[PDB]
RNA sequence: UAACCGCAGCAGGUCUCCAAGGUGAACAGCCUCUAGUUGAUAGAAUAAUGUAGAUAAGGGAAGUCGGCAAAAUAGAUCCGU
RNA sequence: AUCUUGGUGGUAGUAGCAAAUAUUCAAAUGAGAACUUUGAAGACUGAAGUGGGGAAAGGUUCCACGUCAACAGCAGUUGGA
RNA sequence: GCGGUUCUGACGUGCAAAUCGAUCGUCGAAUUUGGGUAUAGGGGCGAAAGACUAAUCGAACCAUCUAGUAGCUGGUUCCUG
RNA sequence: UUGGCGAGAGACCGAUAGCGAACAAGUACAGUGAUGGAAAGAUGAAAAGAACUUUGAAAAGAGAGUGAAAAAGUACGUGAA
């Protein structure tokens, strides 16, 4: 597959960088059919798509 | 040649002296496939991910002195490769590395 | 026109070509003038450089500012095991120069003989000198009579020798073997002598004694492919020259239009063959000697191997031989010490020589302690020794 | 159709031809050199072991500054190289021609390499810019590459003179 | 540093807005978050000669047309000019 | 005729394809993967950015599906093709 | 930001028909710059170098007069008698 | 009467010739612009332009076939150096 575009869209609808998107490798099949905004909404809600965390930096030792 | 696995310690520091500092941890992963083949006699070496991050954990020139592997030598259960064997190698979850002889798992 | 300020030229003509040694064992390529009245004796003898160490001693030398004072001197230690007699080569004068006529050989070769005359050792099946060897059954006539022709026609005669490479450090299983020439008494004697050590060792304090000049004929150490400036001398050019400065500036006039052999060319440096003259033994040492690292001023029970092995060379368990100074060649590699080929009747030559002290410790830095015994009282118990 | 000159029987002759194919002519060439006679099993080992690095193809005409190498020395000469996409094209016309030899029934463990032949394509044309604004052609310089494999198979005037001497020879022998 | 111009997918050129944390005088240099990228033929080896970057005993411009190049100096506070 | 146009050599499988710190492991896809996609890791730009927008200029390069003969000075299943 | 001193450094069949690196000049005005607009070839414009006027300047570019003239250079094609 | 329209001709040229242009030529392409300005004709009587088989991921090969000829296969008359 390439999921250059499911990447792409995954970004725009859950409004983070695509340096955020995870897109689950074991569900590739089934992200691969995901054309729409709408499937990836779909994809994101049952957890084939998540937004990563933040990297972390503390503002510890500066304080 | 059988199915086998065993625990080795390599000694990176001593395959690494010299080393340009931008190509140690690329060439620790080429240092492991060749002594995989020099213990197993397989052309044909995989490096688990997990082993992957051992090496690269302290970034490009930061290889640990010695790593402790297990080495699998396993059967090749597709269509009709090359080998009939290949090894797999997957890091050992230890304190140190240092201290220890190879030794056989069954 | 004339150059402008008058230099000697960079490196001698008399070492040309500098070239790759053709092999790795140095020829011996003069021999001493023969005494026919003295007895038979080996002319010269092989060894392995080990590695050097220091001395001190007091100097003989009256009207020097260090007379009868102490000097510290450089000296190389060579591993000297006996090397074993395999075989006699007589030599005819001819007015083309000499010929071989024939070689004859012991009966029984070692492995580490046989494994000179293989590339591929392990995959043989080992043949070499096994027709040969049945030529000494029966009486051996066949040997007799190669013998007979020896004494009859041979000027010179030459026993053919190896090293005991197994009695060594090194990795190597393959022996080095040799010509050496026979000095002393008739062709008879010398072929004589020869036959009845076929087959049986010969050790260094035969052939040489302490005080002795003699030569060290090895190759040099090798450096490879090196420019001008390194392998030739010459002046290192300015900062401001375009195309580098590691050169020649000037490689010939316009005439002769050629570039001339006497002109300074970057190329191999080292592995050439050298023979230095007038090395002066120090100490012929005993193997079998537990103390012979001591001396009579110092009694510390000792061999001469340094704290830690000599660097790249290991114990030194054998008959060794102490030279003053530095030889061609580098730790391992065979060397060929050879008797004078002329009478030195300097003060120099003549000097009669007594180690006060040999030192001991590791080469391996800046080692300060003579032995584990010397280390162990100075430091006192450590936590490991506990 | 149309190959080469050859002279073989073409009743126990099998043959394959690629045409246009990109790939070196110089290396090609010295790749077809080196297989042109053996017997086609020998051959087909040969370019695998030539992939593997363990056995050079020589390099005999098109190798000026090539490099030396040992792997040279089974074949007399310093110069030898490993040409991979070479060896790849002339591996596949191989197979074709064993193939179409089974086609014709030929006896497979017989064949031998009789005649292969490459020659240039025409150029294929790309440029490169060089300094001071000027142009230079960058031009491949392909192969057509044929080949046939084939199953091994297994007045006197006297003078008067003369004729006088050869009668009187044998009046005597008798 | 591939949508423009430069013969091109060219280290060149081409107007402007927004602008986080630390260190620090600072939109300096160095490190990081959001965002973006991970492109640029590769593998092996480590000779000479290079290019770019370094260090050097004792001497200290003797080098050279010429201290060219490099080194030394360097912030801040007080003093003293 | 340093002739005109066109074609072709030797040079030569040679010079070379070395600025902009940097890649690695696995899976997927596929005839084929150093270079595609996903994941894991290691790094970089470091907000006077390699980020987010525009003006001039370009003109469909935008996006999707199919898809590799040519082009992307290696490759190519990828692409401003 | 604008400039371009020195290395007479890199490069010098280049990344480039003027670039690259370091070093350096200037950095709140006789400052830098976008767009609009004016000045056109014996003409313009010039804090003046004969500089600049689309890689063209001690007189641009395009076409024509023009196959300009040449006491000068080069070439000038089959055989034998 | 070197234009326009309509005719007839030639000891003229025969695809590097003859108009720049035998052809989607004042075209493609270059230039900010005035302007500049190419290359490029011929399978066979007829597409009858190779069904089908086989090797190959495929391009293609090998067969088979069409044709008077593929020593005519669209990379197409002849096919020099
Ligand atoms: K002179
Ligand atoms: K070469
Ligand atoms: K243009
Ligand atoms: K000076
Ligand atoms: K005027
Ligand atoms: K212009
Ligand atoms: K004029
Ligand atoms: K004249
Ligand atoms: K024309
Ligand atoms: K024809
Ligand atoms: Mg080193
Ligand atoms: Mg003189
Ligand atoms: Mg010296
Ligand atoms: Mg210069
Ligand atoms: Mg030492
Ligand atoms: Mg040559
Ligand atoms: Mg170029
Ligand atoms: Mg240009
Ligand atoms: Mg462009
Ligand atoms: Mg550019
Ligand atoms: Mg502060
Ligand atoms: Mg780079
Ligand atoms: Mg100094
Ligand atoms: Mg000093
Ligand atoms: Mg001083
Ligand atoms: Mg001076
Ligand atoms: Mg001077
Ligand atoms: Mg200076
Ligand atoms: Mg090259
Ligand atoms: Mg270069
Ligand atoms: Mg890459
Ligand atoms: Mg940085
Ligand atoms: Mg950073
Ligand atoms: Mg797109
Ligand atoms: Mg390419
Ligand atoms: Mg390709
Ligand atoms: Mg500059
Ligand atoms: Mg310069
Ligand atoms: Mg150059
Ligand atoms: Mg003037
Ligand atoms: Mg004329
Ligand atoms: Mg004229
Ligand atoms: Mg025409
Ligand atoms: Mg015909
Ligand atoms: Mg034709
Ligand atoms: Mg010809």
């Amino acid at each position: 597959a390439n999921l250059r575009t499911q990447k792409r869209l995954a970004a725009s609808v859950v409004g983070v960088g695509k340096r955020k998107v995870w897109l689950d490798p074991n569900e590739t099949s089934e992200i691969a059919q995901a054309n729409s905004r709408n499937a990836i909404r779909k994809l994101v809600k049952n957890g084939t798509i998540v937004k990563k965390a933040v990297t972390v930096h503390s503002k510890s030792r500066t304080r | 040649k059988d199915v086998v696995t065993r625990e080795y310690t390599i000694n990176l520091h001593k395959r690494l002296h010299g080393v340009s500092f931008k190509k140690r941890a690329p060439r620790a992963v080429k240092e492991i496939k060749k002594f995989a083949k020099l213990h197993m006699g397989t052309d044909d070496v995989r490096l688990a991910p997990e082993l992957n991050q051992a090496i690269w954990k302290r970034g490009v020139k930061g290889v640990e002195y010695r790593l402790r592997l297990r080495i699998s030598r396993k059967r090749n259960e597709e269509e009709d490769a090359k080998n009939p064997l290949f090894s797999y190698v997957e890091p050992v979850l230890v304190a140190s590395a240092k201290g220890l002889q190879t030794v056989v798992v069954e | 026109s004339h150059r402008k300020y008058e230099a000697p030229r960079h490196g001698h003509l008399g070492f040309l070509p500098r070239k790759r040694a053709a092999s790795i064992r140095a020829r011996v390529k003069a021999f001493p003038k023969d005494d026919r009245s003295k007895p038979v004796a080996l002319t010269s003898f092989l060894g392995y450089k080990a590695g050097m160490t220091t001395i001190v001693r007091d100097l003989d030398r009256p009207g020097s500012k260090f007379h009868k004072r102490e000097v510290v001197e450089a000296v190389t230690v060579v591993d000297t095991p006996p090397v074993v007699v395999v075989g006699v080569v007589g030599y005819v004068e001819t007015p083309r120069g000499l010929r071989s006529l024939t070689t004859v050989w012991a009966e029984h070769l070692s492995d580490e003989v046989k494994r000179r005359f293989y590339k591929n050792w392990y995959k043989s099946k080992k043949k070499a000198f096994t027709k040969y060897s049945a030529k000494y059954a029966q009486d051996g006539a066949g040997i007799e009579r190669e013998l007979a022709r020896i004494k009859k026609y041979a000027s010179v005669v030459r026993v053919l020798v190896h090293t005991q490479i197994r009695k060594t450090p090194l990795a190597q299983k393959k022996a080095h073997l040799a010509e050496i020439q026979l000095n002393g008494g008739s062709i008879s004697e010398k072929v004589d002598w020869a036959r009845e050590h076929f087959e049986k060792t010969v050790a260094v304090d035969s052939v040489f004694e302490q005080n002795e000049m003699i030569d060290a004929i090895a190759v040099t150490k090798g450096h490879g492919f090196e420019g001008v400036t390194h392998r030739w001398g010459t002046k290192k050019l300015p900062r401001k020259t375009h195309r580098g400065l590691r050169k020649v500036a000037c490689i010939g006039a316009w005439h002769p239009a050629h570039v001339m052999w006497s002109v300074a060319r970057a190329g191999q440096r080292g592995y050439h063959s050298r023979t230095s003259i007038n090395h002066k033994i120090y100490r012929v040492g005993k193997g079998d000697d537990e103390a012979n690292g001591a001396t009579s001023f110092d009694r510390t029970k000792k061999t001469i191997t340094p704290m830690g092995g000599f660097v790249h060379y290991g114990e030194i368990k054998n008959d060794f031989i102490m030279v003053k100074g530095c030889i061609p060649g580098n730790r391992k590699r065979i060397v060929t010490l050879r008797k004078s080929l002329y009478t030195n009747t300097s003060r120099k030559a003549l000097e009669e020589v007594s180690l006060k002290w040999i030192d001991t410790a590791s080469k391996f830095g800046k080692g300060r302690f003579q032995t584990p015994a010397e280390k162990h009282a100075f430091m006192g118990t450590l936590k490991k020794d506990l | 159709a149309r190959y080469g000159a050859t002279s073989t029987n073409p009743a126990k002759s099998a043959s394959a031809r690629g045409s246009y194919l990109r790939v070196s002519f110089k290396n090609t060439r010295e790749t077809a050199q080196a297989i042109n006679g053996w017997e086609l099993t020998k051959a087909q080992k040969y370019l695998e072991q030539v992939l593997d690095h363990q056995r050079a193809i020589p390099f005999r005409r098109f190798n000026s500054s090539i490099g030396r190498t040992a792997q040279g020395k089974e074949f007399g000469v310093t110069k030898a190289r490993w040409p991979a996409k070479s060896v790849k094209f002339v591996q596949g016309l191989l197979q074709n021609a064993a193939a179409n030899a089974e086609a014709k029934g030929l006896d497979a463990t017989k064949l031998y390499v009789s005649h292969i032949q490459v020659n240039q394509a025409p150029k294929q044309r790309r440029r490169t810019y060089r300094a001071h604004g000027r142009i230079n052609k960058y031009e491949s310089s392909p192969s057509h590459i044929e080949l046939v494999v084939t199953e091994k198979e297994e007045v006197v005037r006297l003078t008067s003179r003369q004729r006088g001497r050869i009668a009187a020879q044998k009046r005597i022998a008798a």
